[PDB]
């Protein structure tokens, strides 16, 4: 696996159940959920007038 | 206008979570139905305010 899975891993399922457990105060991910991510290149954008 | 589903994946859980805490809270118990509308009963310990 690599580390965006692994965050995915811990925000999804890790996290929420930890913090169920007695005396847990608080509980912050160093990790961030999966997304779709579109990454736009300007220089095609302007070629079309968009 | 959701689905039962929708507002207990979107709801529920985050008051709850928060709800799970209180002082003097003998237990906590959650519904959700077709009518768009949830709710959450907590239920103190006997002899609270």
């Amino acid at each position: 696996y690599s580390e965006v899975d692994l965050s995915d891993y811990l925000v999804r399922n890790v996290v929420e159940e930890l913090k169920r457990v007695e005396g847990v105060g608080k509980v912050q991910s160093f990790g961030a959920e999966k997304a779709m991510r579109i990454w736009v290149d300007p220089n095609k954008l302007v070629s079309y007038g968009l | 206008g959701a689905t039962a589903k929708t507002i207990n994946d979107s709801v529920v859980t985050l008051i709850e979570r928060e709800l799970s805490g209180v002082k003097n809270l003998l237990y906590y118990s959650a519904t959700t139905d077709t009518s768009g509308t949830a709710e959450i009963t907590a239920t103190f310990k006997p002899g609270t305010d």
